[PDB]
């Protein structure tokens, strides 16, 4: 992978040199899942951009092992999502050598002397245009699954929090303070509050008729 | 496990302990073993035992605490001594001698950390009272060490500096403090034979306080630089007035001589002293005296915050 | 742009090719959004950090058009944000031409020889100081509005989800395991439990009096 | 750090030279925070990489002071976090000097000629392993707390949205559609619905002994 | 699932293990493969039948074990009988020979 | 908190002030520290008792 009118000026062969020092500068590509751990946070990563000899042939990567994923949080409060096989994201590049921090978290020495390098680095995750996003979620931020169903769609004004099955909430203290727009039975504590009742002394434990009403 | 620390690894302590590793170990599958390490320089700080960070190390070196078990040892420098040594002279004049009171004194302030020592031989031996402190024995020779040196040591020199036949009587109740009461430090004797018996004991703590009455006058300004002096003078900086030491008086005319020689042209009006035991308050104005009498056992410190000076 | 004792000795032109190879290595600089659609996250950018000539005059960069941009999503788990012209972020580049492989999402090659260059790369969104938090939120996971009305505010026991208008949510099978605290009428199915009532035998239809009353 | 083949083949002197050009430049390492504002969003910033020099001595880099940092958010629905003092993430850096474009959020000129170095760049939050996943939530966007305790947990069907204390919601208009399973009572204004009552006419003033039951 | 499981990941038992793969194997989708090792010093070994430690991997192997079916040979040491060779040598004086209780 | 206040940094008053910090110094964590200033210029300046 060479040219003829090089080796004949200087500055052709500085210029090569140059272009195959910063050929090997690796910095950021996109990439894909091998494996993973949530426990851990380092997942093996295969490069999804391949190598191509003079004979333009497609030599595909080497798997990277140990990279850790990026979860942007502070304070501990952290956005995780559940990554997997299959899963496309970008892989950055570390200045230095990171092993010798990733075990250790702390103020810590480069390990070995791999500068700019994709053996060290990260993995934002990213769906690119995988995404459905429901009309009424236009202009709106939404969280939502991979098709789309249990969308968190925060507008402007208003928030909506879809979901097909339930809205299961394990906190037992609800302080809400505003109207509600229930339009179903209750089954408060088993009793039905749309279908409830009352007992009274005259009539005797007299079960007054229906249900609810105003 | 199956880790190597490379030699000069790093050991920082909280106040900046500076700690090297001097010699390189390998970790057991265990996961916890033993390393041995020393201060960079001639001071180190006490290490209050906590997790000493690693700053450079291997991949894998996880953490290295410290716990009581582990050994110390004491410094000792700064020439050391550099004009004390000119007072020292006259102390250990007669190391090269020995079994006689000047060989004992002499020795037993050349071990490490012994600021001053007292001797006392009670040769007219009838029990009695010889040049202060009580003697239980006729014949006995006590030794009065102060400063905080190895007790193994000192007791190794005591017994190097042996006499033949006198034994060591240190009891009479307050005479002294007893090094380890009774039945002392057993040391082993270099001709081999026995486990014999050396006694010796502790100056009794004073602390001592400095109440001094200046004008300022010359036109030299010196705010705080009254106590510094008599700090200097009381450890025995000085030349030819050693501070004090077991047998030492605190005395206010010795504290006005050592504040003038440092600064001159003040014009010390007073220079009241008075002391008390180790622990006790401030004696209050009324205590505060020309002189203590200070008798031999027993030995006065004076803290840099224990001398006020007044401007008149 | 040039120095005279440069051309003198070696070195000189040496480490002015390395100045020159190193400004071509486009790596990240804030940039703004001209175009974008939701539908296959590609966004037209101008980056906002002007090129400056010898005369100390600024000739801004150009647009560059079909630069995805980052969504954070693992296993269909995105998240979105209504990206309209105007705001800021910052582009990336990467270390060959990705666009073939945008349009296939898969092992490809590179399609040219540009390394790291703006004209492949990505648009992370940021809005920088644009931001206005409550003094409630201050150690607390706020995701927010421009000024902040809707804000999800999760604490580190409580959270807080604020909306001016509404809080619709569209499942029907609420399971929340507590109690509440709605100081306020229900309209449970249009009845108003509030001001509801019961009907009995004796009296017949006897409407209860008032509307609720413990 | 020199090698003595080196200043005998010119080779070895260019590859020196690429050598040190490539290790001045700043790319991306993890780093710490020493001050932050959450108001301006920029932090005093501890890069976690040290220097070494030939004695195989470590030198702790310089703290780099008014670093922005990322929040993502396009459209003003941004994403924030408590970021405080000892929290640890990724330092990146900027083509040129951004320090002109900070304080305007517009296009200008790079202040300074400063290429590819980490004192102009921004500050990506990352939690690494530090934080624990209930099993509940093992393929679900978790969105937790440090160890973990008010964890949104958006899975495919459902949603979870866990707290210890409380749920507070400040709406005041909710429009939520369906059964709910309030498993305690509902003191809805002050009225405790679970054990609440009716007063009739005939008895007259007569309190409905017990609470609500079918 | 599919751990490259590379040549020389260096396992230790309680006493000193020291154990390298002899060759690069990958793991099988099912998640149970067999190694073959060595030994890194060249003295008498008694593996124990339990899996003890790894210290190389990917984070993602969980552990190594030794089965009944495991092929364990202990071997012979240079001389270590160095100064028990002349103990050795008066037993072992009638190697040459045979049919005899000395020779057996 | 802990800030590394640079040799140098410049203040400046209503009339025309611009007065600059001696030497190098890093404010204490408590939220206040003593610094030593010098005047751009050499005429006769007052600076105001308040903080400007």
């Amino acid at each position: 992978s060479a040219k003829a009118p090089d080796r004949t000026r200087l500055i052709a062969a500085l210029d090569a040199r140059s272009r195959r020092d910063a050929l090997d500068f690796e910095v950021m590509i996109p990439a894909q899942v091998v494996q993973y751990d949530r426990a851990e946070n380092i997942a093996t990563i295969q490069p999804l951009i391949t190598w191509v000899d003079t004979e333009h042939n497609a030599v595909q990567r080497h798997q990277l092992v140990d990279i850790p994923v990026i979860s942007m949080g502070a304070g501990g409060f952290h956005i995780s999502f559940p990554i997997q096989q299959g899963d496309i994201g970008w892989i950055y590049a570390a200045d230095r050598d990171t092993s010798q921090f990733l075990e250790s978290l702390s103020m810590s020495k480069p390990n070995t002397g791999r500068i700019h390098k994709f053996e060290h680095g990260l993995f934002i995750p990213d769906v690119f245009r995988r995404y459905t996003i429901n009309s009424e979620d236009s202009a709106a931020m939404v969280i939502q699954s991979t098709s789309g169903a249990t969308r968190i769609s925060i507008r402007g004004d208003n928030i909506k929090i879809t979901a097909p099955s339930n809205v299961t909430v394990d906190t037992p203290q609800a302080n809400f303070t505003g109207n509600v727009t229930i339009a179903n039975t209750l089954v408060v504590n088993g009793i039905n509050v749309n279908n409830h009742g009352h007992l009274e002394n005259n009539p005797p434990d007299a079960r007054t008729k229906g249900g609810m009403i105003a | 496990r199956s880790q190597t620390r490379i030699s000069t690894g790093s050991r920082v302590q909280t106040p900046a302990g500076a700690i090297f590793t001097v010699l390189s170990d390998v970790t057991i599958p265990a996961g916890g073993v033993a390393t041995i390490d020393i201060k960079s320089q001639e001071y180190g700080n006490i290490p209050l035992p906590v997790g000493n960070l690693i700053i450079i190390d291997g991949t894998i070196g996880w953490s290295g605490a410290k716990v009581i078990a582990s050994t110390r040892v004491d410094p000792g420098s700064r020439q050391m001594s550099d004009a004390e040594l000119k007072n020292a002279r006259v102390n250990r004049l007669a190391i090269q001698g020995r079994n006689s009171t000047m060989a004992i004194k002499a020795y037993v302030s050349a071990v490490p950390n012994v600021t001053s020592v007292n001797v006392i031989e009670n040769n007219t031996g009838a029990v009695q009272v010889v040049n202060g402190v009580s003697f239980t024995l006729p014949y006995a020779v006590w030794v009065c060490v102060a400063g905080n040196p190895d007790k193994q040591a000192v007791a190794d020199a005591l017994w190097a500096a042996h006499n033949g036949g006198t034994p060591w009587d240190y009891g009479a109740t307050n005479n002294g403090v007893p090094v380890d009461g009774p039945n002392g430090v057993p040391v082993r004797d270099p001709a081999s034979g026995r486990k014999y018996v050396v006694k010796w004991t502790t100056p009794i703590m004073y602390d001592g306080y400095v109440n001094v009455t200046v004008q300022q006058g010359s036109s030299s300004v010196a705010p705080e630089a009254i106590q510094n002096a008599v700090v200097n003078y009381a450890q025995g900086k000085v030349e030819g007035e050693e501070g004090l030491v077991v047998g030492a008086s605190l005395s206010a005319f010795e504290v006005a001589g050592a504040i003038a020689r440092e600064i001159p042209g003040i014009y010390i009006k007073l220079c009241q002293v008075a002391c008390v035991a180790a622990g006790s308050p401030a004696p209050a104005p009324g205590d505060f005296t020309s002189e203590y009498v200070m008798s031999a056992f027993g030995q006065a410190t004076i803290s840099v915050g224990n001398v006020r000076v007044t401007f008149v």
